[PDB]
């Protein structure tokens, strides 16, 4: 017996124990989502301690075979997935004092709140309190007070213990035969094995910086369109050379742009389309939505969903009784049991995301039948771009007028769809940079070409390069700004929100091309069309199983990341903002100086 | 004689797909409606017979192979199908003449703390032959080492449960098959159809 022929009597053994084990660890975290109870609680960690038992034992069983001998690629890339040594190359002392970090990094994220306003009765929490004055505001001296009240409360608190996550990490991924933790983090989008589709972590970093300087005219021109009209609000505290403070970017990071809509119409005379008053005129329940939503995805030409869907997961809300956590999810479960819990509201946007979050449960019924460990995207970039295309293709006014929310005396004008292409703009375009800045300051930072002396230098020093947004006020070296952000300070990888959207374009400008549309890329609809419907299974079913070089090349037709079915679907956008910017100054300098 | 047709279908216990039972019943007069009693029946897959013209021919004898299966496995219950059921635990022959009934019960054979009553076989160091049974818990061996009897690294139990929940997909629930195989060897017939 061969090394490859013992490692698949291996997989095969794990995949199906590991099968078991991940369906009474999910089912417990979904009875403990649905229903808060102590008993609940009790149940998930002795499910997940098993589980995470299970993996360490099997991962230690399955560093005997090396991955030279291999020849096979899918036993190869299974094996490489189940090799990974993980936190525990360090020492005990070391791992411990890691995972020590790692949780009161949490709880202090998420207990900590300001008492900084007045005596400290007045303490607003940050879920509720903090995003909606940030979100809802047009004072400069109450936004100022409140991110400087945040950053310094809790990145006083962040940073002598970010300096030792930051070692630790960075010795854990050096143990691991890696060279950094963000060479750790640029793991998943690589290949290596396959001739003529192959990827390395440089090219990675190349290629991301590649697609940025090709989308930075876009963003651009919305700097200069979102600033001019940020100026008439705000008086006397922005200049007209360039720039606008970050604690003014809608949320409280300036990751999205979103609830700068009110103070950013196109055109204010023309309301953008809502359809809540007309969802609820006609009694549409809680479960309406997602039997139309399932009539639209097997009108594309996916399959129907389950009867052991509709009666397990959680649609409508919970009640008085029964406490739960209104976050849609679409859990997939394992054996067969796909159930997508969700607090069903009666408005549009509830209607677009159970379009969205069963497009992740599309996904998971359509790579069901790969092995345990391929079941996933084949790179974190994947789920989210299936579930916002179907949620693309769902929110254009001819699939509402289709389904019947919307009168067909009801006609479309290029000042809605200005608006349209705008309102997805400041969700789509506003969290690149972004994503781009952080993922770069962090690999710099877990490479150590960023000195630990000089470190939030760098964030507002590249946040006046790539961003461009000034600092409210001048932060010294003893912060943490960059953490403060839910996806640094429990150790999340960011840049796939920026693989998402340049594939979720990709994606659907490959499709509504072979569904025979002709017109504007922002009204494609994959309804009543198996042309495109088998287009998109085509990837859908392989899951991590083909390298994602190939199954991108599957629907588009190239093999990398392109920004331009991004430019041509926000092009007719582009035109007007390159119309309007003609007397203002755009781009940005620091040529500020306070 | 009222041949039963019903100790088969109406058992409150079944068998695993590795152990799976075998009734030669015989000398008895046929009786194919009585089967047609239970409603649900997700398959009847009739190779070799006509599913109207059973109860006019005459065989020497009949088998009802009885076991649980999940519900994505009950395509390789059929002649010259592959996979993990009919090439370990049940292949039945590229000859078939018989039935391939196959119902749900997941009301009978899932609990929600797992059926790990209900086994299954993953791993052999051979394909199977038609209608042969492997009835043995020996430890299989992947790598070139002996394993000593039982051990633990490169040296694992062939038999996987199934544990059956009833929070599962249709192609995951228990399915009872009942596999009947008429058998037409040239000896007096003892199970002859109805007539007047
Ligand atoms: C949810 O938890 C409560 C807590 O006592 C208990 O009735 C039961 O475990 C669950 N009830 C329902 C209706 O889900
Ligand atoms: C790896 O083995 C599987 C066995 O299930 C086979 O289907 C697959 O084709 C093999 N890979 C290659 C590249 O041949
Ligand atoms: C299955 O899909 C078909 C459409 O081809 C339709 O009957 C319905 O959406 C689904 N069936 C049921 C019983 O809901
Ligand atoms: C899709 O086809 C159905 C069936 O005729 C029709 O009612 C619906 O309006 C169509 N939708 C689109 C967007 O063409
Ligand atoms: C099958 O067995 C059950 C056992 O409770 C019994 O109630 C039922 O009458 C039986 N059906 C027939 C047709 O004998």
């Amino acid at each position: 017996s061969t090394i490859e022929e013992q490692a698949k009597t291996f997989l095969d053994k794990f995949n199906h124990e590991a099968e078991d084990l991940f369906y009474q660890s999910s089912l417990a975290s979904w009875n403990y989502n649905t229903n808060i109870t102590e008993e609940n609680v009790q149940n998930m960690n002795n499910a997940g301690d098993k589980w995470s038992a299970f993996l360490k034992e099997q991962s230690t069983l399955a560093q005997m075979y090396p991955l030279q001998e291999i020849q096979n690629l899918t036993v190869k890339l299974q094996l490489q997935a189940l090799q990974q040594n993980g936190s525990s190359v360090l020492s005990e002392d070391k791992s411990k004092r890691l995972n020590t970090i790692l949780n009161t990094m949490s709880t202090i994220y998420s207990t900590g709140k300001v008492c900084n306003p007045d005596n400290p009765q007045e303490c607003l929490l940050l879920e509720p309190g903090l995003n909606e004055i940030m979100a809802n505001s047009l004072d400069y001296n109450e936004r100022l007070w409140a991110w400087e009240s945040w950053r310094s409360e809790v990145g006083k608190q962040l940073r002598p213990l970010y300096e030792e996550y930051v070692v630790l990490k960075n010795e854990m991924a050096r143990a691991n035969h890696y060279e950094d933790y963000g060479d750790y983090w640029r793991g998943d989008y690589e290949v290596n094995g396959v001739d003529g589709y192959d990827y390395s972590r440089g090219q990675l970093i190349e290629d991301v910086e590649h697609t940025f300087e090709e989308i930075k005219p876009l963003y651009e021109h919305l700097h200069a369109y979102v600033r001019a009209k940020l100026m008439n609000a705000y008086p006397s505290y922005i200049s007209p050379i360039g720039c606008l403070p970050a604690h003014l970017l809608g949320d409280m990071w300036g990751r999205f742009w979103t609830n700068l809509y009110s103070l950013t119409v196109p055109f204010g005379q023309k309301p953008n389309i809502d359809v809540t008053d007309a969802m609820v005129d006609q009694a549409w329940d809680a479960q309406r939505i997602f039997k139309e939503a399932e009539k639209f995805f097997v009108s594309v030409g996916l399959p129907n969903m389950t009867q052991g869907f509709w009666e397990n997961s959680m649609l409508t809300d919970p009640g008085n009784v029964q406490k739960a956590v209104c976050h849609p999810t679409a859990w997939d479960l394992g054996k067969g049991d796909f159930r997508i819990l969700m607090c069903t509201k009666v408005t549009m946007d509830d209607f677009l995301t159970a379009h969205h979050e069963m497009g992740h449960i599309q996904y998971d019924m359509a790579y069901a039948a790969q092995p345990f460990l391929l079941r996933n995207g084949a790179n974190e970039g994947f789920h989210e771009a299936v579930g916002e295309i179907m949620s693309l293709s769902a929110a254009t006014p001819k699939h509402l007028k289709s389904i019947g929310l919307l009168s067909p005396d009801f006609q479309e004008d290029n000042e809605t769809e200005i608006n349209f292409l705008l309102k997805q703009a400041l969700t789509i375009v506003g969290t690149l940079p972004f994503t781009y800045m952080l993922e770069k300051w962090r690999w710099m930072v877990f490479k150590g070409e960023i000195p630990k002396d000089q470190w939030m230098k760098k964030w507002w020093e590249m946040k006046r390069e790539i961003v461009g947004v000034v600092e409210p006020v001048p932060h010294d070296e003893t912060y943490c700004d960059p953490a403060s952000l839910f996806h640094v300070s429990n150790d999340y990888s960011f840049i796939r929100y920026y693989t998402r959207t340049l594939y979720q374009f990709q994606f659907q400008e490959a499709l509504c091309q072979a569904a025979k549309h002709e017109g504007p890329l922002h009204k494609c609809d994959i309804s009543n069309s198996t042309e495109a419907g088998q287009k998109l299974f085509n990837m859908l079913r392989l899951g991590k199983s083909e390298p994602w070089t190939l199954a991108l090349e599957n629907v588009v037709g190239a093999k990398n990341m392109n920004v331009r079915p991004l430019l041509n679907y926000f092009e007719p956008l582009f035109t007007w903002l390159k119309d309007q910017n003609k007397n203002s100054f755009v781009g940005w300098s620091t040529d500020w100086s306070p | 004689n009222l041949c039963p047709f019903h100790e088969v279908f109406n058992a409150t216990t079944f068998a695993s797909v590795y152990a799976w039972n075998r009734k030669r019943i015989s000398n008895c007069v046929a009786d194919y409606s009585v089967i047609y009693n239970f409603a649900p029946f997700f398959a009847f897959k009739c190779y070799g017979v006509s599913p109207t013209k059973l109860n006019d021919l005459c065989f020497t004898n009949v088998y009802a192979d009885s076991f649980v299966i999940r519900g994505n496995e009950v395509s390789q219950i059929a002649p010259g199908q592959t996979g993990n059921i009919a090439d370990y635990n049940y292949k039945l022959p590229d000859d078939f003449t018989g039935c391939v009934i196959a119902w749900n019960s997941n009301k009978l054979d899932s609990k929600p703390s797992g059926n790990y009553n209900y086994l299954y076989r993953l791993f052999r160091k051979s394909k199977l032959k038609p209608f042969e049974r492997d009835i043995s818990t020996e430890i299989y061996q992947a790598g070139n080492k002996p394993c000593n009897g039982v051990a633990g690294p490169n040296c694992y139990s062939p038999l996987q449960s199934y544990g059956f929940r009833p929070t599962y997909g249709v192609g995951h629930q228990p399915y009872r098959v009942v596999v009947l195989s008429f058998e037409l060897l040239h000896a007096p017939a003892t199970v002859c159809g109805p007539k007047k």
